């Protein structure tokens, strides 16, 4: 090449250690003790459940419930499993079989 | 605990566990001017508006024998000549100064390793200078006038 | 806003405000002995379609020269019967009790101050059963303030509580998720014994004025306090600060 | 009197230059990754930008040219000793000359000009230098370089016009004169303003009035930049147009322009590959499309500033550096001399005016037929009459002088309606 | 311009036979709205950057014009509008999208040390100043040289400007009543 000054981006900064902060000791939010609930409402009166300042995760709780379909949107499952969210709100009723 | 500004970006926050306060600041970026001249081995490089001990501790780690700090940033692959003037230059860096190459030729070359960029001042123009005085000799002034053309 | 800081910047934030230049509307009601059925009717029975904002006067009686914080208790509801939810903000000399239960409530109720009391008990439900309660707090404020701030506001089930009484901005109370939509409010009147004007002249006031959502832009110091407010959509020169986001 | 004006013409403006995969597609290899196939979009943006700071190194060496040519000095020409002559103080307009100064010094015209623009060309470099740190918390500037948003330096320092510039005040007042058409200032002075009209018994006679009308107004530009000056008003206006750019091209980092954010840690921390992808298109149409707005914009105004500096070239060559018989292109009509001082991209010029204080009603004549049915016009004046004689007046400043052969022009003729006077065959 | 009809802008490919032969009537649409997009996006481009350098061909175009009309069809009494000075004339020449000028200039070569002076004052108290040169003082006596070349001669009227009175710096000589 010839002579003349060019603008390089060149190799220039890595990152270099962590920061992972976390308050311990949290309680568990026991999402399954009231999804695995005997009394169950219907559509016309269905229920809520809010949930916070709590741990969970996805796979004891996708395991301890019988699964028979799980599908996000506006999401992805795979960005649930390190998160911290503010709150979650649990929805439920039992459905008619035709509807 | 966060602190936000109007755009929407977090700038600092306050930690839950220790009430230590922290600003964030986003991690340098930039690009990096090269001073390159023909059929040579590696370029000159300036680093805008860096001092030298942020370069040669946070962003390069290969070694560098030659390096000073300017005005205009940190300079490396250079040797510090702004003494020198030149009055022509085709790696023109900004404020007055230029890069130069010089090669140590075959008769005053040196084992010893050397830089052959230097960096200089440009200076494109001049005015002629003439010994006359510039007060009255004796009630005349003393001028230059052309006897051929 | 939740809990960020904002240092020395204007901001355009879109919340639950009030119109400016629109109406307050004081609605306490005080009467010694007798209370009229006018007082329990449409013009003093309001619309709770978005929310309320409301301004309180805490007026600070004296008995044998000790202070007693007193102010009206306001009711939120839809039918205001034991099938139906109805919320009861009540003050306590320094303490807000806030329930959100299925109550009794009686027909001509009213409050009574309880330092020099008045001719009839106080009886604004009868609950022998000890009904079911989504809410029940206690909260407590500044007994030696002069001004009481209220952001009321419901939203997709929820209702959203806000409270001041150090300064004009309002912080986060509390919320509760109700599932219905919240359709009335009142303001009772404190039947109270001297508060009069033959006695020590003192007065009873409640401010309120509806909410909606709108866009603000507002002015924030050194101290993250909210100096400057302006609603964009007010007049003409509204319109310049909010277009050039600039209070001059 | 003498009257004085400044005037400021803009031959340059700050040089932008924009990372365009660093705006764009900031750190993220998603987003440069999909970036990649839109061909050659950011070297067409970072070869136009270029072009137009070729042509910005271009005016200012044209414009440096013209300062400096021809101009011829005496080596022992020292401004610490040598700032006055013929009772004109040039003091608060020369910089530093000689060879024990150290070339970096402006005048205090140039002091008092530059301490009143934050953002000029140094103060760019001293704010760049306080990013690494903030230097307080935050500012606006380093805001932008870290998204690929940079002014650069100038070819030439501020401090090498202000030497050029003192070069060229500088030759017009020791004698070569090699910019006072090879005469003394003050003389010069007198020869342009006989050339209006006023004779030069006058001028001798009123030699220490021109001086102190001259410092006058000298002084009184001095102490004007304050605040209601058009001229700081049209300097400070360029200054704050990049910032408002600048600033609004920033502000384009912050749409959505239809995506679910503005940011790209938020999408590629809430969504998978295939569907990350439809989202970071949109902001990447849309700063694609604010950056090509953007280079549109600066190639206009390229334009306007190229043909600024030609003006401000051709004002040098004609007003500055000699004086052309063009009546109105410097100044107003009655204009003497200018002189040129270095501004924050550009050049402030400073003009000398004749200027009439008080006035006499005359009656004149245009034409004198003589006997032997000849004619005499007088020569840029009028003929008047004074003690029932006719007479010779110039037409800016009342003085009768005898008709003479250096005052009329001579005619073999006269025209009709030319007034007969046959008592004339005069000095 | 030619090689952006080789870009994809978010399409699958850019070239319109690769995508009628590849995708469905109701699909196909989707990327050809791209690649349209795309092309004309860079049409637009081109076609702001031609008109911006047109004003700048203009203003040259005018420039020379000036240059033809006042350096080499005729004369100025400008000073440093053509050439650089010292300038005799020009001349015009064709050449691939403009003009050459060719200036000539003239050009001093040796030079001389000489005194002085910028106007006299004679008996009478009259003044003289010199026209387009300077008084010099060659053997005891007042001579006139002009100021681009060295040349002693007298003083005359088609030498001098007269003045009825003299400057206070005007150097004294009554001994001086020529021609
Ligand atoms: C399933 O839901 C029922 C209510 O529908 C839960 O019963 C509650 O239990 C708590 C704790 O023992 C009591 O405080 C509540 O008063 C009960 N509610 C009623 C309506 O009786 C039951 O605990 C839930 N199942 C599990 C496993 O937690
Ligand atoms: C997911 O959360 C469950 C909580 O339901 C975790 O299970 C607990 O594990 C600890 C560790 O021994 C036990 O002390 C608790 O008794 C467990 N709780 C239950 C309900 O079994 C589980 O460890 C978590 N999963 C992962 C991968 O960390
Ligand atoms: C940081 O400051 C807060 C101030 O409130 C401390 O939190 C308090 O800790 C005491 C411990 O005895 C509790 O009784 C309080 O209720 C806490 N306050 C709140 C608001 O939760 C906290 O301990 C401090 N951290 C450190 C490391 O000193
Ligand atoms: C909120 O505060 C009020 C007043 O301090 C409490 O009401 C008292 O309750 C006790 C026990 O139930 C009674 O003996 C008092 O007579 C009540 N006082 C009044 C003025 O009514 C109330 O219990 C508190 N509630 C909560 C949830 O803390
Ligand atoms: C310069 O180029 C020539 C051929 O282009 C080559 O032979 C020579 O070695 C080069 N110089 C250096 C110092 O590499
Ligand atoms: C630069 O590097 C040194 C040594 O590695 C380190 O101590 C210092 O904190 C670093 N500073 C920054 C700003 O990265
Ligand atoms: C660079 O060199 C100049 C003289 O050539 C000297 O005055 C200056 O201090 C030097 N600066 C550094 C950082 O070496
Ligand atoms: C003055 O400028 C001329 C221009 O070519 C250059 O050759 C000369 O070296 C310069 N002299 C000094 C002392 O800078
Ligand atoms: C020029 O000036 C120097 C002073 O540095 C002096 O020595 C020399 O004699 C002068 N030459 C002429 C021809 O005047
Ligand atoms: C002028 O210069 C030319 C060439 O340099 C020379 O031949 C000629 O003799 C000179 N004339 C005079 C009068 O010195
Ligand atoms: C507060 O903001 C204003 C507005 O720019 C600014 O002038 C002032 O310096 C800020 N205060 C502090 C302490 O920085
Ligand atoms: C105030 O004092 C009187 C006695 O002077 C007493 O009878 C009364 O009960 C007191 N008031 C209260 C509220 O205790
Ligand atoms: C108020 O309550 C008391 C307590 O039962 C009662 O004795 C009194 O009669 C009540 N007042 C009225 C007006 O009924
Ligand atoms: C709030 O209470 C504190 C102490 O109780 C008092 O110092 C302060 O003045 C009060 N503020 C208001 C506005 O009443
Ligand atoms: C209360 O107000 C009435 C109204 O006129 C006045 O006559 C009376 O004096 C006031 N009493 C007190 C204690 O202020
Ligand atoms: C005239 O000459 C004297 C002596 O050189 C000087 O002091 C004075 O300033 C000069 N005045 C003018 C008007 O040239
Ligand atoms: C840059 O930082 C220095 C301190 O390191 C400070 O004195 C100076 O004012 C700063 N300049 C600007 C333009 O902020």
């Amino acid at each position: 090449p010839n002579t003349g000054v060019y603008d390089l981006s060149g190799f220039t900064v890595k990152p270099v250690a962590t920061v992972y902060r976390r308050i311990p000791n949290l309680p568990d939010c026991d999402i399954d003790n009231w999804l695995n609930n005997v009394s169950v409402p219907s559509p016309l009166n269905w229920e809520r459940r809010i949930f916070s300042n709590c741990n969970f995760n996805l796979s004891t709780l996708l395991r301890l419930v019988h699964v028979d379909s799980f599908s996000c949107n506006n999401l992805d499952k795979s960005k649930i499993f390190g998160s911290c969210f503010n709150s979650i709100t649990v929805d439920k009723f039992a459905i008619p079989n035709r509807r | 605990n966060l602190l936000y500004d109007s755009n929407g970006n977090i700038i600092g926050f306050k930690d839950f566990l220790t009430n230590k306060t922290y600003t964030i600041l986003p991690c340098y970026s930039g690009r990096v001017s090269a001073a390159f001249y023909q059929n040579s081995s590696s370029p000159a490089l300036l680093y805008r508006n860096l001092k030298c001990s942020y370069v040669l501790n946070n962003i390069s780690f290969i070694s560098q024998p030659f390096y000073f700090d300017s005005y205009l940033g940190c300079v490396l692959n250079a040797v510090n000549l702004t003494s020198y003037s030149v009055s022509s230059c085709d790696l023109r860096m900004g404020s007055g100064f230029c890069i130069d190459y010089a090669l140590p030729s075959s008769g005053s070359a040196s084992r010893g390793i050397s830089s052959p960029y230097r960096f200089v001042t440009f200076e494109p123009f001049n005015v002629s200078f003439v010994n006359d005085s510039v007060e009255t000799v004796g009630g005349l002034f003393e001028i230059q006038i052309p006897t051929n053309f | 806003v939740l809990n960020r800081v904002y240092l020395n910047t204007t901001l355009l934030f879109t919340g639950y405000f009030p119109k400016s230049g629109a109406n307050f509307r004081d609605l306490a009601l005080k009467g010694s002995k007798y209370l009229s059925t006018l007082w329990y009717k449409p013009p003093f029975l309001s619309d709770f379609n978005n929310g309320i904002f409301s301004k309180v006067k805490n007026t600070k009686l004296y008995v044998n020269n000790t202070l007693y914080s007193e102010f009206s208790t306001i009711v939120i509801g839809s039918v205001f019967v034991n099938t139906s939810y109805t919320i009861v903000v009540q003050p306590h000399n320094g303490i807000l009790e806030i329930t959100a239960c299925q109550y009794t409530m009686c027909e001509y109720p009213h409050t009574v101050c309880k330092s020099k009391g008045s001719i009839r008990n106080e009886s604004w439900h009868i609950d022998s059963s000890e009904p079911l309660c989504l809410f029940k707090k206690n909260f407590t404020y500044n007994v030696s303030a002069d001004w009481l701030y209220f952001h009321f506001y419901q939203e997709r089930g929820v209702f959203y509580a806000y409270y001041a009484d150090v300064g004009m901005p309002t912080t986060f109370l509390f919320s509760l998720y109700l599932g219905t939509i919240l359709s009335h409010y009142y303001v009772m009147p404190l039947t109270c014994k001297a508060i009069s004007s033959n006695t020590d002249n003192e007065t009873l006031e409640y401010w309120v004025t509806p909410l909606s959502r709108r866009q603000y832009l507002l002015n924030f110091d050194e101290h993250g306090v909210i100096t400057n407010a302006v609603d964009c959509s007010s007049s003409f020169l509204s319109e310049i600060q909010c277009k050039t986001q600039s209070f001059a | 009197t003498i009257a004085g004006h400044e005037e400021f013409i803009q031959t340059s403006s700050p040089k932008v230059t924009i990372d365009c995969s660093a705006f764009v597609c900031s750190n993220y290899a998603a987003c440069h990754d999909l970036l990649s196939e839109y061909g050659t979009f950011c070297d067409n943006i970072n070869s136009i930008l270029n072009e137009v700071n070729d042509l910005l190194d271009i005016t200012q060496l044209q414009v440096a040219n013209a300062l400096m040519q021809g101009v011829t000095l005496s080596s022992n020409l020292n401004t610490n000793l040598h700032s006055d002559v013929d009772n004109i103080d040039f003091k608060s307009l020369l910089g530093c000359l000689g060879s024990q100064c150290g070339s970096s010094s402006r005048s205090l015209l140039e002091d008092l000009l530059f301490n009143k623009v934050k953002l000029s060309d140094v103060g760019f470099v001293e704010a760049y230098n306080n990013c690494t740190g903030g230097s307080e918390i935050r500012d606006l500037l380093c805001v932008q370089s870290f998204n690929g948003i940079k002014v650069l330096p100038p070819i030439l320092s501020e401090t090498q016009i202000s030497g050029y510039t003192t070069a060229a005040t500088v030759a017009a007042m020791f004698p070569p004169w090699s910019a006072a058409a090879g005469v003394p200032f003050s003389l010069n002075v007198q020869y342009r303003i006989n050339g209006l009209g006023v004779t030069m018994d006058v001028l001798n006679k009123n030699q220490k009035l021109i001086a102190n009308a001259f410092n006058k107004a000298l002084l009184s530009i001095q102490n004007g930049f304050t605040a209601t000056n058009s001229a700081l008003a049209k300097i400070q206006s360029v200054v704050n147009a990049n910032a408002q750019a600048l600033n609004s091209l920033l502000q384009q980092l912050f749409n959505k322009f239809g995506a679910i954010s503005s940011s790209l840690q938020e999408i590629l921390s809430r969504l998978d590959p295939p569907e990350a992808q439809v989202q970071i298109d949109r902001l990447i149409n849309g700063r694609l499309t604010a950056l090509n707005a953007y280079v549109s914009q600066q190639l206009s105004d390229i334009t306007l500033i190229k043909a600024g500096a030609s003006r401000a070239i051709e004002k040098v060559n004609e007003c500055v550096k000699s004086q052309s018989p063009r009546i109105n292109f410097c100044g107003n009509g009655n204009h003497i001399l200018s002189l040129v001082q270095n501004a924050p991209y550009g050049l402030l010029f400073i003009h000398f005016s004749y200027k009439p204080t008080s006035f006499k009603t005359v009656l004149v004549s245009p034409g004198l037929c003589l006997s032997g049915d000849r004619g005499i016009a007088p020569k840029q004046g009028y003929f008047i009459k004074q003690n029932d004689s006719w007479m010779f007046t110039g037409s800016s400043y009342y003085y009768p002088e005898p008709i003479s052969d250096k005052n009329v022009v001579f005619m073999n003729s006269c025209s009709v309606n030319f007034t007969k006077a046959p008592f004339i065959y005069l000095n």
